[PDB]
């Protein structure tokens, strides 16, 4: 078979698309966040 | 009341003492010999507790106590007000208890059921007779009893515990406080088993006892049955008590140390006794 | 790579995001935990000692 | 009286005995428990 | 004699029960193990099969780890000495940081890291744990009782190894892993915060232990003496009555006034058991934070002579 | 070596990689554990002491 | 042998797949530990 | 006496006469050993100066 | 159990018990005359 | 004679389990008792006379 | 029989378990003599 | 020697596997940790002593 | 021998890639325990 | 004497060599522990006197 | 004597292999550690004290 | 009469069982003779 | 027997056993020829 869950090639390579669409956006959200702290209170 | 199924189970007979005296109902309740025995004595028990209250100063129902005599009077009696009450609304409670356990074996016979329930409260009853009269009698006074309040038993609890340090080192308290927790834990599952199995996900149909099998081989690898359950209850509970009723038999009697101080015989073993490192090395 | 996409069609959807927003979730509260119990990063205390507050 | 109620019987006689007697040979109450506690418990558990 | 029912006569052994398929992912489910004649004395006498599944692995992962952090410590505490590691196994301890160091994580591996370590690995291991009870109940369609009920259980342990000591601002707080060590502490609890038995629900966390064993005796003795009548099948028992569970209410209903069902007697057990860590864990929680003597505390709200 | 991929025949692809993921995340708070315990690598303790923080 | 049932080329595409994350962790990694050991090596 | 064989059992008299046949032996031999008149390993380090 | 099982069995078990105390008694007489009791 | 009739009464395996149980038991007793006086302890009569410790 | 043996089964038994024990008993008439000669315990 | 590879006709290779890492990974842990307590072989205590950190 | 369902060129196929996989493992090792040794000898 | 192979009539051999390795494993753990305890045996304090490694 | 190989045919290759490894580890380890816990054998302290490394 | 091993298959069992006590035995005797060579206890 | 192996399983399974062994025993013996040469025992 193609697969154990039961997605279709299509369905799972959009389904991965709005992931990292979703991934990207915390990602982004979060380096800013650090790069505040950082520039705040550095840790190194 | 009656029970819907309750009429055709209401038949004379299976009365150890009385016959037909005493063979009848008040509302739910079956009386007998016992249960005439039984009401006597948890009557003067209570009305005594009363009266000792009123002795006593206090109608607080948390600050009244029923003092056991002082250890100057040994095993003998002791004036109401200092002790005789006390011994005396023991007697009245060993009576209630006992004639409670023969009239649910009354109950039972004329039910047809087995005798389990009656014999699980007579350990009940050898724990509390022990903690009353068989460890005060062996120690040699009646003043090693607890007394009858709501937070002074308490006070004799800690007092008799610290006696000999901490309590927990005792070996069968340890064992018997392993089977009430194991108990409490059984409980647990048990409940929640038999109410996952009858009360599904809703819309879905009642569950088997094969999914009750099933769930607990899932989760540990083993299910003990539907009958293995209420025997490991049984026995879980009984062993608790029976244990309990040791720890305290022989505490005061044949132990008068403190008990962290008797697990030094396995520290101070020939082979291992004298090896540096460790915590006792 | 370009082909982990097909990690979507061997896990189920549902158990990969409920285990993602667990496991963010528990390691956010673990960072603001250990950052509070740290004295030195501690922002309620910084300011209550930059402006002079207790 | 039963089989296993006669083994019992023999069990606790016999884990008195080797308890006393492996007492006194290993110079400690232990050892004697130890030996006569494990061979109890296999004559209990094989009765007829 | 007469038969008690407590002790099987004949055991009967057949094909092992494989279970039931329902939703469950049958690849992570294993084959059965061997068949126990001295359980099957008590119980049944099949052991497994266990179902293995990616909480499983989490779960049994976590708790090896844990129970691995601990014992290398001991063997660390006894010098690799392995007959020092028999002599003092109930001795040795793994203790949380000292008080000085107040909720960082700052502290050595020997005076305080490794029991933070631990204390990671057992948190992961036991909430693995609860997420596994739930889920092997929603794949066979059941009801989620067990998973409510052991979230009672983790309350209580919970406010001992992680929300108490939070509140209270130092990981000391905490219980140590060790045998002897965790009796030291409970004792060492109760002296501290004045007397615990005047702390009211610690006082109602044994109420419910007590009435637990009270009611778990009670219910084995009670099916027990209805299982001429087929009393154990309480499923069946409860989705058609028979005379076991119209005997069973007879007898309480005579004794002591009123009864229960075969089904209502478990929702009595199930609360009667969660009772006894759902009012402890309020009792620890409350010492220390809200209460720091018991005792006076109990005389201020007449529950001791003044 | 070249020979490898043929762990997919045997094992699970789930499995394999639910194990491989529990390990990895136990291992890496293990060691960041063991860092935070060490004084001389506790990188919040280290800036502290650098930037004379409390 | 084969038990979870994959064909060679399924089982030499997952290796691929695996590999290249493999791959791109050790790398970050070895990136890491390199950043690390200037900032305060250990040895 | 004879009837016993047909009123208790053989294998249960034969093992419980072995077990406390068995069990007296031992108790007065330890018995022997616990004195120290009759202790007969201490006779014979006294007699040799073995100690 | 047969009336002639059981007359055999109380040979056999009183001819061992004979054995058993002329061993006993030869083993007690030795005893007497290393070291007499009273 | 005539003893053979034991086996009639008693399973064999049984008998054999036993009695090595026994021999055993009784051999490792008298072992540690002469280990317990110093007049029998060999490895205490050898220390002393090769003035080993 | 309540074994279920033979008479020859039992016969059989009864010689090589006297056997064994002829051997088991000079094995250790043998031991206790040489620990006699070395110490005497007499 | 050259002939140890029918042990996979006896052993389940999954079994195999899963036992040899576990056992492997717990062995390699000890080591570490026993390394870690050993004054002279502790890595970190070795740089923060040679290097001034602590 | 067949307690597995296993074939024999199947196991020596999986006895190959498995010591391949265990020479390398102690290949590193080796590497490893040199470093260490040179660095800090044991002996 | 020439008899006693018909041991392995009466006893299964699995359960006798079980026994049998498990009889003579304990055995030995004995006598050397009883060896290593009495001070005149001990091995490695024999050595450690008399090469003066302590 | 040169007929041991028949041991197979009464025990199960998988049972006597399993417990043999195990046994085998155990007392390793067992030696291994007592090794480390006797201080005149305790190779890592040896090191130490010939290298002057505490 | 319970294994059900002939009379042919005893034989065999046993022997080997012997070759293998007569191994142990030998290797237990050369171990007692060193150890006595090299501290005797008598 | 039990297990149901033909003689030439049991001849082939202990001569891979018998390897094994003396590859293990091979190692053992040159690990305490080392020990005994750095730090002997005796
Ligand atoms: C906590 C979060 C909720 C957990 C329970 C969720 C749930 O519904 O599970 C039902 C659960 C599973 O059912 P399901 O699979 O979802 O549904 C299957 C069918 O629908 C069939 O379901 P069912 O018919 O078998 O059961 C339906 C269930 C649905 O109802 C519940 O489950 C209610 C649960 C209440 C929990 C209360 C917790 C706190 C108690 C102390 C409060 C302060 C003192 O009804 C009950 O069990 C009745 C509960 C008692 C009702 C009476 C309450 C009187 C309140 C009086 C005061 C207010 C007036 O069934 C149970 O009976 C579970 C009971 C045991 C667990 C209870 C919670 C234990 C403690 C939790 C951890 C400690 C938290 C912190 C406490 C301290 C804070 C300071
Ligand atoms: C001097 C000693 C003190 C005292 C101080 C303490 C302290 C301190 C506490 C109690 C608490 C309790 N005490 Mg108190 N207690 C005293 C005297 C008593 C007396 C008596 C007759 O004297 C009684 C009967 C009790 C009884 C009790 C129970 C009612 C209650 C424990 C509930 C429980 O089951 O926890 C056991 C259950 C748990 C701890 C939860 C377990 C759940 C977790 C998830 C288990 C995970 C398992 C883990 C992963 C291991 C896995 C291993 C593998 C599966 C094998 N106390 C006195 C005065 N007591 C506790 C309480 O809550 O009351 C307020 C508590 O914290
Ligand atoms: C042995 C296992 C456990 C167990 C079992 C058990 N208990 C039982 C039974 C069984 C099988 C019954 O069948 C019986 C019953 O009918 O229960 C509903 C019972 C019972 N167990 C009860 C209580 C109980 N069981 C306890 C414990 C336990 N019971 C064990 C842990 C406790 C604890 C630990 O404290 C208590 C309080 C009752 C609900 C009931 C018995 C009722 C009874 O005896 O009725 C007749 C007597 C009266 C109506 C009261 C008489 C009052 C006296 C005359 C005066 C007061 C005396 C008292 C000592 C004062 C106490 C003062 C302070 C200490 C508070
Ligand atoms: C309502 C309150 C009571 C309660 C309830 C309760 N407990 C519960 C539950 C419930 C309802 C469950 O559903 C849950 C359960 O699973 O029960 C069977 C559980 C449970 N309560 C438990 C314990 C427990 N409960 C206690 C108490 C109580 N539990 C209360 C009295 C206590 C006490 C008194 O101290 C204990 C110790 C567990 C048995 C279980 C939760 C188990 C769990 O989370 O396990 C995690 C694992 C670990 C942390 C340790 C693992 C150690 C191993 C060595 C790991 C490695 C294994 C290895 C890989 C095996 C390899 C084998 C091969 C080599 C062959
Ligand atoms: C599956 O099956 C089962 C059932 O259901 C078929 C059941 O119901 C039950 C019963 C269990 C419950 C109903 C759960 C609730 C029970 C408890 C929580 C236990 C604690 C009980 C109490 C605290 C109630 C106490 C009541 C008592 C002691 C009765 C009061 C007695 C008197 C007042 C005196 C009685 C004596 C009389 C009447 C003698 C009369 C003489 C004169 C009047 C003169 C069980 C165990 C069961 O397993
Ligand atoms: C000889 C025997 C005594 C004489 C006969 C007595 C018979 C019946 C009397 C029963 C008395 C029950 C009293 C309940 C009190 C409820 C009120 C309360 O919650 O009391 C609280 C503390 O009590 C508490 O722990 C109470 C909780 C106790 C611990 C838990 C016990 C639970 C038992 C049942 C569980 C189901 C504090 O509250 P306050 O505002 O300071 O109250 C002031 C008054 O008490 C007077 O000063
Ligand atoms: C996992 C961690 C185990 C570590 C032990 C390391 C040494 C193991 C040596 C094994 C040598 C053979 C290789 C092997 O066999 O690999 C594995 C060995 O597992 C096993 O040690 C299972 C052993 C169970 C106990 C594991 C812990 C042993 C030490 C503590 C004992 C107390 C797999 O075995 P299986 O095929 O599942 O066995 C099936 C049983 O039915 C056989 O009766
Ligand atoms: C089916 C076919 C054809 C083939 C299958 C393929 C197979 C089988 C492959 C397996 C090959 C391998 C790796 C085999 C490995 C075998 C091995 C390592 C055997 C090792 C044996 C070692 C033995 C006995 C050691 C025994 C040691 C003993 C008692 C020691 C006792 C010690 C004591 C009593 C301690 C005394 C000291 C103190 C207390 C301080
Ligand atoms: C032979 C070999 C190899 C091994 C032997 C292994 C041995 C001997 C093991 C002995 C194990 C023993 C004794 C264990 C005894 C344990 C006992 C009593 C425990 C009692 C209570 C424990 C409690 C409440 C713990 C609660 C903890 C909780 C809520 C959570 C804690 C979470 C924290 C603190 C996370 C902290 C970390 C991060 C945020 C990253
Ligand atoms: C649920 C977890 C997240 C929320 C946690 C809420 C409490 C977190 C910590 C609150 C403040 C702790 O208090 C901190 O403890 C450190 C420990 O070295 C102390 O340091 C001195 C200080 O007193 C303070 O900086
Ligand atoms: C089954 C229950 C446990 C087994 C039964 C134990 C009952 C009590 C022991 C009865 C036999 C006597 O056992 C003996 O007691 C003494 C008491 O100091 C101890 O013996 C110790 O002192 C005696 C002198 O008093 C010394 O000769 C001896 O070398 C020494 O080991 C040991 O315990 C044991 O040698
Ligand atoms: C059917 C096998 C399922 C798991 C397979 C995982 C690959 C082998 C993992 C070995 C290491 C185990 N562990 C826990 C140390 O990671
Ligand atoms: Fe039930």
């Amino acid at each position: 078979d193609l697969g154990y869950t039961g997605l279709t090639d299509e369905q799972a390579q959009e389904l991965h698309s709005v992931y990292m669409s979703g991934l990207w956006l915390f990602s982004a959200v979060a380096i800013v966040a650090h790069l505040a702290v950082y520039i705040w209170r550095p840790w190194f | 009341a009656l029970l819907s199924f309750e009429q055709k189970y209401r038949v004379p007979g299976g009365t150890l003492v009385g016959g037909n005296l005493f063979d009848f109902w008040v509302g739910p309740f079956y009386v007998g010999f016992f249960g005439v025995a039984t009401f006597f004595f948890a009557a003067l028990g209570i009305i005594l507790i009363a009266w000792s209250a009123v002795l006593q100063g206090t109608w607080n129902p948390q600050l009244i106590s029923v003092y056991p005599p002082a250890l100057e009077y040994g095993l003998g009696g002791a004036p109401l007000a200092k002790g005789g009450l006390w011994q005396i609304i023991t007697i009245c409670a060993t009576g209630a208890f006992v004639s409670w356990a023969l009239r649910e074996v009354e109950i039972c016979r004329k039910l047809g059921i087995g005798y389990h329930i009656p014999f699980a409260f007579a350990f009940a009853i050898l724990a509390y007779l022990t903690l009353v009269l068989f460890r005060p009698v062996m120690m040699g006074a009646w003043g090693y009893a607890f007394p009858y309040g709501i937070w002074t038993h308490l006070d004799w609890v800690s007092n008799t515990g610290y006696t000999y340090g901490n309590f927990h080192y005792n070996p069968a308290h340890m064992i018997a406080i392993s089977f009430f927790f194991t108990n409490a834990l059984a409980l647990a599952l048990h409940g929640a088993l038999v109410l996952s199995a009858a009360n599904p996900e809703k819309g879905k149909e009642m569950r088997t006892p094969d999914h009750e099998d099933t769930f607990f081989r899932d989760l540990v690898g083993y299910s003990i049955g539907t009958l293995g359950i209420h025997r490991l209850g049984l026995l879980l509970s009984l062993s608790a008590v029976f244990f309990s009723a040791l720890c305290m038999i022989i505490t005061g009697t044949i132990w008068f140390d403190q008990w962290v101080d008797w697990w030094q015989w396995w520290v101070k073993l020939p082979w291992w006794a004298n090896i540096p490192g460790g915590i006792n090395g | 790579m370009s082909k982990f996409y097909k990690i979507w069609m061997i896990f189920d959807p549902r158990r990969v995001f409920v285990a993602q927003g667990v496991f963010l979730f528990l390691l956010a509260v673990m960072i603001h935990l250990i950052l509070l119990s740290t004295p030195s990063y501690n922002w309620l205390e910084i300011s209550a000692a930059k402006y002079n507050r207790v | 009286v039963s089989e296993f109620a006669f083994r019992l019987m023999m069990a606790a006689v016999i884990f008195v005995g080797v308890g006393i007697m492996f007492a006194f040979a290993g110079g400690h109450w232990f050892v004697g428990l130890v030996v006569g506690g494990l061979v109890a418990a296999f004559f209990a558990a094989t009765p007829n | 004699a007469e038969y008690q029912n407590i002790f099987s006569q004949v055991q009967v052994r057949g094909p092992a029960d494989l279970g039931m398929t329902e939703d469950v992912n049958l690849a992570n489910r294993s084959g059965v193990g061997p068949f126990s004649t001295l359980l099957g004395w008590f119980g049944n006498a099949q052991l497994g099969p266990i179902y293995l599944g990616s909480l499983g692995v989490l779960s049994l992962f976590s708790g090896l780890m844990w129970f691995f952090t601990i014992g290398i410590w001991f063997w660390y505490q006894a010098g690799w000495n392995p007959a020092v590691f028999l002599r003092d196994l109930f001795f040795f301890s793994l203790e949380p940081p000292a008080p000085e160091y107040g909720l960082s994580f700052a502290a050595p591996l020997k005076e305080g890291g490794l029991w933070l370590i631990a204390s990671f690995f057992m948190f992961v291991a036991v909430w693995s744990w609860w997420g596994r009870t739930y889920l092997r109940a929603q794949a066979l369609g059941m009801g989620k009782h067990t998973a409510w009920a052991f979230l009672s259980a983790i309350w209580l342990w919970m406010v001992l190894g992680f929300i108490r000591p939070i509140l209270m601002g130092s990981w000391s707080e905490a219980v140590p892993y060790g045998i002897f060590s965790h009796l030291d502490w409970t004792n060492n609890f109760s002296l501290v915060h004045g007397n615990l038995f005047y702390n009211p629900f610690h006082g109602l966390s044994i109420a419910f232990l007590y009435g637990s064993a009270l009611l778990f005796a009670m219910h084995g003795a009670t099916i027990l003496a209805v299982s001429r009548f087929g009393g154990e099948r309480e499923l069946e028992q409860i989705a058609d009555r028979g005379t076991a569970a119209e005997r069973a209410a007879l007898f309480w209903r005579w004794t002591m006034g009123f009864n229960a069902t075969m089904e209502g007697i478990h929702r009595w057990a199930i609360w009667m058991a969660v009772l006894v860590t759902l009012t402890g864990g309020i009792g620890i929680l409350l010492s220390g934070t809200v209460v720091d003597n018991w005792y006076v505390w109990g005389q201020n709200h007449g529950m001791a002579p003044l």
